[PDB]
């Protein structure tokens, strides 16, 4: 559902 | 609402941010206090509207991830 992408 | 053009100097290192959302919108969820994003004006809650001219307003989360990382980088954001 939800993604948090650390870049 | 306000729109600002942010510029992060690509240094082959962590841009210093995290994003959430997509297909509505890609919002910055975390900004490292010592990261590039914090040193260049990015803030939590900002909506990424464009990455080096590519319109990511309605981009998928992974569409935005590739734009952000795929090879100075310009981010246009909306901010209230």
């Amino acid at each position: 559902r939800t993604i948090e992408s650390k870049v | 609402g306000s729109v600002e053009e942010i510029r992060l100097p690509r240094a082959g290192g962590p841009l210093g941010l995290s994003i959430v959302g997509g297909s509505p919108g890609v919002f910055i969820s975390k900004v490292l206090p010592r990261g590039l994003a914090a040193r260049s004006g990015l803030r939590v809650g900002d909506r990424i509207l464009a990455v080096n001219g590519q319109d990511v307003r309605d981009a998928t989360h992974q569409e935005a991830v590739s734009a952000l990382l795929r090879p100075e980088l310009s981010l246009l954001v909306r901010r209230d």
